[PDB]
């Protein structure tokens, strides 16, 4: 009993049946008083989407089946030589084949025969998603530094060439750079500093091109700076397994903490690969999915580590959005869930071969959409109702800092050159 | 072995004048390993019908070589001839049904393995024998970008 | 859409751009006065307003470096804040409602959604029917 | 602000979408499309009876190889090219000219063939399982896979470059060379006057 | 004055002297930014449909 694949619903309140597309399962309870005995009959009733598969494999494969839950392990680890669960009910001849969320690795497969898989599986992180900051210097970017220093070389030469000879050759001060300067740059920024207007037919009419070429600068540099003073680029927190901060958390600043729940593959691959990271991983070590999930939202964990379709499932379908997986889809040791089939047997090939023809049937995907599909699966819908922080304008104040640090050395400088 | 050209797995550069591959070092430092081959000619066996050895490298030819370090078996790798991956004719005009291509080479008695982005239905796993998955994978549309000049 | 003008804008940005224009205006009377200063505080105030206000410039080199770069970066404020009060003005609302009847709220109905309908008739007996 | 309109929000939505999208089940001469003839993808594309049509259309032309395939897409004569996921992906990391628009479906790996009955078929199957998990096939596809050699379509505001800056800067250029003759015809006025 | 002040600028005219009428002066072209910042939001779609 697990995510949806499988799971099992009480009796019913008062009709003492269970409902349409639904298989009735055995429950055996051992956990009562020991004087006599108690083999704890319950019946209970099993649906979902690897129930769905098991009903289209027999409605082909001709035989009938009994269902019945394993009262002894999770899934099964090799514990002094004795495998006990799914894999300890398959290998005892108390039964014949395990369907679920059982996983396809190395000792199982040589232990029992495994079917094709039906579903991807592997192993990544979730994490929660972290708070991003906005890219300074922000304001110089629906442009290019090409075209800034364009427009730079641009106004000084129009400005000097033009200007001067037009008042030096048409007939308050003569016309110094300083004047020249002055009034275009002003033009250019939208306007108001004080100026004072050259004369002559051809310095207006220059005067004129330069406020056409101003006003077209300043509609083009308005047009999307909403957009440009809001977007903000996400981090991820590691790689993945590989970086310092999983495989050496010794020489840390306060301790990453990661940890996930025990006995299962994922911690098998992770003991016999990484040691001290298992070793500081079993500090952490969590005690179900939801507790793990609730610890991780909270705040007392920041790396889970388990199967990635259900992390996706549920990363999926979670109240609001919260978390999400690492790498945006990534799977190490990308595996496949399957079907146990008894050690030297005949039904594997017929198994095998009407879940082929399943796959080139088609209908795979449509149980996919049937119960896999999630809610906050989607992109993440449009950014608005934006609030223009301290980061994007002191972007901008570093230029009124800079400008005061020249100012202050010019003032030192002309004040040593008058001496 | 046969293998088959594949644009992301399987690389086919003529040889050197020697006869031997120009070996050539990757980004990371590592001398790239290549295998020679036995490849037909330039368009097809149909004008040309000559085979030519040839230079074979890729994540296949890698994954072979693995293989063969880890269960000490050797192998002659060459191409097939019809460059189809496989189907099976069954025209009722010639009374008969067999394979083509990689398939048709295998079930031949040509070669013992095929090492190549072999995909899994039920039509080919009937005849032969299926291993785990090295790599998993689905099927998408390729177009060409718009680019919008608006 | 609030209702208020103060809005796109936070107020600490505000404040620093209330101290910002006193500032600048100190520095720019200081620098072109020990190298006016009424006639200097309008002209940093009216640069910034954009109204027409201000009678003559600074002739200080630096005090005219200085106020180059402050009147890009009052336009650059005016320019941002008219910029971001148009985009809370436009394009603001739901995409739409509940639009098919297999959409997945309606698929898994959770206890904040609530909907039904009237007892002892046809679309119940319709609605019953789609054992789905 | 009509300026502005037109120099932002101008873009297709989105390409085709799904395999069962109108488009596809009513094929036209206009919109062409294949793949690669004798192959997986041709064989449950046949097996799907509710578009025994479209396979008309995928019957009308079927290229020899995959390579010529992507040199017909590449100089604008075929449209789409249904193919596998790897491959397609590779193609527009390395090639950067052509998109992989869609959902994926009839999802099966790459497996290795052989006999009906052999040991190698035995033993092969847990040597891959062993060198899988144990970072050689991560490590393959990092380095065989793995270029990256674009960058990415991530967001909607897009820069600005030298297009439209060289003709505003021919405009206020083109200035100066009527400025003179003005001034040449105000100094011939002045003469006069 | 005013009118030119509401109307983004330019009409040439000329400025009073005294501090209330300036401080008067300043509100007038705070609200004429705001006038018209407001009045320039959606205009092409007005202009279009
Ligand atoms: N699917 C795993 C259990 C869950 C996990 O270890 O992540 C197994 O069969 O061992």
């Amino acid at each position: 009993e697990e995510a949806p694949f499988v799971i099992v619903e009480s009796v019913d309140p008062l009709s003492g049946t269970c409902m349409r597309n639904t298989v009735p399962c055995q429950k055996r309870i051992i956990s009562e008083n020991k004087t006599d005995e108690e083999p704890g009959y319950i019946k209970k009733c099993c649906k979902g989407f690897c129930i769905d598969i098991l009903k289209k494999i027999s409605k082909s494969v001709k035989f009938t089946y009994d269902l019945y839950l394993v009262t002894n392990g999770k899934h099964g680890k090799k514990i002094n030589g004795t495998w006990n669960g799914m894999i300890g009910e398959v290998v005892m001849k108390r039964a014949y084949m395990a369907v679920g969320s059982l996983t396809i690795n190395e000792e199982r497969s040589e232990v029992v025969d495994f079917s094709v898989p039906f579903i991807e599986t592997g192993i990544s992180v979730m994490v929660s998603r972290s708070n991003g900051t906005v890219s300074p210097s922000a304001f110089l970017e629906p442009f290019s530094a090409d075209v800034w220093v364009m427009m730079f070389v641009m106004l000084l030469i129009v400005s000097a060439v033009a200007v001067f000879v037009f008042e030096y050759f048409s007939p308050g001060p003569s016309f110094t750079i300083g004047k020249a300067i002055w009034l275009l740059w002003g033009l250019v920024f939208n306007n108001s500093v004080p100026v004072q207007n050259p004369k002559g037919t051809t310095s207006k009419i220059m005067v004129s091109v330069w406020a056409f070429f101003a006003v077209i600068f300043l509609a083009s540099y308005t047009a999307n700076l909403a957009a440009f003073m809001i977007q903000e680029e996400y981090v991820d927190q590691v790689s993945g397994l590989s970086d310092k901060k999983f495989q050496r958390p010794n020489d840390f600043s306060p301790p990453f903490r990661f940890g996930t729940v025990p006995n299962g593959s994922t911690e098998r691959n992770i003991r016999n690969n990484y040691a001290e990271m298992h070793a500081y991983m079993g500090k952490f070590n969590q005690r179900g999915v939801d507790d793990a999930l609730l610890s991780l939202k909270t705040g007392k964990l920041d790396a889970f580590i388990y199967d990635a379709a259900v992390l996706n499932y549920m990363a999926g379908r979670d109240e609001g959005c919260k978390l999400v997986t690492i790498g945006s889809g990534k799977v190490f040791a990308s595996t496949g869930y399957g079907i146990a089939i008894q050690k030297d047997s005949g039904w594997k090939r017929q198994v095998d071969l009407a879940i082929l023809q399943l796959f080139g049937d088609g209908e795979m995907e449509e149980l996919e959409a049937l119960w896999l599909t999630g809610i906050c699966h989607n992109e993440k819908n449009e950014v608005m109702s934006s609030q223009l922080d301290i980061d994007n304008m002191a972007g901008v104040f570093y230029m009124l800092g800079a400008a005061m640090a020249l100012s202050l050395i010019t003032f030192i400088c002309e004040h040593l050159f008058y001496w | 072995i046969v293998t088959i050209h594949q644009e992301p797995f399987v690389y086919v550069k003529p040889t050197m004048s020697d006869g031997t591959c120009k070996e050539e070092f990757t980004v990371n430092g590592d001398p790239v390993k290549k295998v020679i081959c036995t490849g037909p000619n330039d368009t097809s066996p149909g004008s040309p019908r000559h085979t030519v050895p040839q230079c074979c490298y890729g994540f296949c030819i890698d994954l072979l070589i693995k293989l063969a370090r880890t269960m000490q078996f050797t192998y002659e790798v060459h191409l097939v001839a019809d460059g189809k991956f496989g189907t099976q004719e069954r025209v009722q005009n010639s009374n008969k049904k067999e394979w083509n291509g990689m398939m048709g080479e295998l079930l031949s008695g040509q070669a013992d393995m095929i090492v190549a982005p072999l995909t899994i239905n039920n039509e080919r796993a009937q005849y032969i024998e299926f291993s785990k998955p090295f790599k998993y994978q689905g099927l998408t549309i390729l177009v060409k970008k718009e680019i919008p000049r608006s | 859409t609030l209702d208020s003008f103060m809005q796109p804008f936070q107020s600490t940005l505000w404040l620093l751009v209330g101290l910002s224009v006193h500032v600048v205006a100190v520095m720019l009377y200081l620098l072109d006065r020990f190298s006016t200063l009424s006639s200097a505080m309008w002209f940093s105030w009216g640069v910034l307003l954009n109204s027409g206000i201000g009678e003559g410039a600074p002739r200080s080199f630096s005090a005219r470096i200085l106020g180059m770069v402050w009147a890009g970066f009052a336009m650059i404020i005016v320019a941002s804040y008219t910029a971001n009060l148009a985009a809370f003005l436009v394009l603001d609302r739901p995409e739409e409602r509940i639009t098919g009847i297999n959409d997945p709220r309606l698929r898994n109905p959770s206890d904040k959604f609530i909907y039904a309908t009237v007892k002892q008739s046809s679309v119940d007996i319709y609605f019953r029917r789609q054992v789905e | 602000a009509n300026l502005a309109a037109f120099l932002v929000l101008d873009r297709p939505e989105e390409r085709i979408t799904g395999i069962n999208d109108p488009r596809l089940r009513n094929p036209s001469d206009k919109f062409i499309y294949a793949t690669v003839k004798q192959s997986s993808v041709d064989i449950y594309f046949r097996r799907q009876v509710e578009l025994s049509t479209m396979y008309r259309h995928m019957e009308k032309h079927n290229y020899e190889s995959a390579a010529e395939a992507i040199q017909a897409v590449r100089d604008n004569k075929l449209h789409a090219f249904i193919w596998d996921s790897a491959v397609l992906e590779f193609e527009a990391s390395q090639k950067c000219d052509l998109v992989t628009t869609g959902e994926l479906f009839f999802r099966s790996g790459f497996g290795i063939g052989m006999r009906k009955d052999s040991p190698w078929k035995q033993q092969v199957s847990l040597s891959i399982l062993k060198s899988h998990e144990n970072g050689f096939m991560e490590d393959l596809d990092k380095t065989w896979v793995r270029y990256q050699e674009c960058d990415s379509r991530s967001n909607a505001p897009a820069t600005l470059t030298f297009e439209n800056m060289a003709g505003v800067f021919m405009l206020v250029a083109g200035g100066i060379v009527a400025g003179i003759f003005l001034i040449f015809i105000e100094i011939a006025y002045k003469r006069h006057k």
